[PDB]
DNA sequence: ATATATATATATATATATATATATATATATATATATATAT
DNA sequence: ATATATATATATATATATATATATATATATATATATATAT
């Protein structure tokens, strides 16, 4: 009766949304063919009221809603997507991740270097608020455990043979980052106080 | 008077030649939501005057 | 301009690909509009590698994976699906369901959706064929696990008050009896695998 | 002594039900015009 | 034979009833993390 959807875009896509974000440096086929055919890609997606965020200038490709603009849903809700509220410790850790993020985009480029922090760096970011936990075999388990949920959330990558983890530029397409710097402030103020 | 976030108790002293027995327990909410489950609950059960 | 589809369908299709399944009875309204535009709903399964599966004797629409030009090779492999494979003790009690089912059936017709066992009356079924764990209190543990998954596919609804489950129509495809000999044959080859 | 599984707590997001407000459709009331029957 | 009086019909207006849409509350399911028990 009529032609189907071409191999590649189908399968790019449906690879996209089961990662929901990916790389040039990580599958720079699929990530061509997205760009090649954004507006296939764009159907494909908008029946789900979704699409794709892209960045160049990083060269990552990502997805992103596309309901009908700002109903009372502000805050929006989306049937295939559930959304999700983290806690203290894993904004914390995030915004500890932002923090470093904007300061290697500027020493390091804006993900021309891929940015990149050491464990025993990061540990003692999370050290200032929350302290010693009791021994550094502690600390390690805590912040890979909270890297590794990160990771799940598409964030960051796992520590490489120097410990070293390379952020995701997915960090700076968040939305609303105020809260995480309202939070910042919030805990800068609190140790400072608490010390 | 207490529809937010608050804490209720009861404890009754029961007992016999001296020996305090208490039979205690504690209901508190979290928001405005009054849901059953809503208030958590703990009971106590002690025969020490502390 | 834009390839938007249609609200009520983007609804519709949403809906479907959130539980997979689709009654006219329990939602006729997106039943009745994904009826409307099965052939859409096609053209965006296929897209997918996904495609509409459709009872109405019974009111029901599900999913099932497409052919891709290769035929999904092991569908489960599809990327998309969030669930794992079907396994043995699952297709057992598959089967003791749809043998009720069918009893019910002759009884009472097919398309309504009124059949129902307790646990106690599931319980012997397996426990002929699984042995006797020790206590029922077990083999009752044994029985709930099964059922969260089979509901977790959509067979059976959670368990009731009167500790009893209510067939869903879809079961109708999943032991249709074209499947049902090939895993017949299937067992044949697990028995060249016992010898 | 360690690892794994399970249960519980937090908790949040979604779905369903119910009530109220609004819009629309129908019906009834009133008034005027026309037809017809009766009287001169 | 014509005039007039009265009954009947119609059109419009407004009041009311009913249907539907939306807002809000409640209940449950997921869901994910952590603590504890038990098995090896």
């Amino acid at each position: 009766s009529e032609t189907r959807t071409l191999q590649k875009i189908r399968e790019a896509t449906q690879e996209l949304l089961k990662y929901g974000l990916l790389e040039e440096a990580s599958k720079p086929n699929l990530y061509r063919i997205v760009l090649s055919h954004p507006e296939e890609v764009t159907r494909i997606l908008e029946p789900l009221d979704l699409d794709i965020g892209i960045d160049e200038i990083r060269g990552l490709l990502y997805v992103k809603v596309r309901l009908d603009e700002t109903p009372a849903q502000d805050e929006w809700a989306h049937p295939l997507v559930r959304r999700q509220r983290l806690n203290l410790e894993q904004s914390l850790l995030v915004a500890i991740l932002r923090q470093h993020f904007v300061a290697w985009e500027q020493e390091s480029g804006t993900g021309a270097s891929q940015a990149q922090i050491a464990i025993d760096d990061l540990l003692p970011q999370l050290q200032i608020y929350l302290g010693d936990p009791g021994s550094e075999s502690k600390e390690r388990t805590r912040l890979l455990t909270l890297l590794d949920q990160l990771k799940g959330h598409g964030l960051v990558t796992s520590p490489d043979a120097h410990e070293r983890i390379v952020i995701r530029p997915i960090i700076a397409h968040l939305a609303d980052p105020i809260n995480l710097q309202a939070l910042l402030a919030w805990l800068r103020e609190q140790i400072a106080q608490q010390t | 008077a207490r529809p937010g976030k608050t804490v209720t108790g009861i404890a009754a002293t029961l007992e016999r030649e001296g020996k305090q027995v208490r039979l205690g327990a504690l209901l508190w909410f979290d928001s405005t939501s009054s849901s059953v489950t809503d208030m958590k609950r703990l009971w106590l059960f002690s025969d020490n005057p502390g």
